[PDB]
């Protein structure tokens, strides 16, 4: 029986950030990434 | 008339580019 084998998924993190000097509040961008398997 | 796959899987990242195709036809 045919397998397709794919590695399983990856991906960078970009942090979205103002200065520290005004707030420590940070937003996370999954780039590429359709977020139904977030958590690891 | 402008036209290797679209997954790769070693790190290649294609990033979206911040102007879309519709504003630059605006």
């Amino acid at each position: 029986e045919i397998l397709d084998i794919t590695p399983c998924s990856f991906g960078g993190v970009s942090v979205i950030t103002p200065g520290t000097n005004t707030s420590n509040q940070v937003a996370v961008l999954y780039q590429d990434v359709n977020c139904t398997e977030v958590p690891v | 008339k402008v036209t290797i796959c679209a997954q790769k899987f070693n790190g290649l990242t294609v990033l979206p580019p911040l102007l879309t195709d519709e504003m630059i036809a605006q």
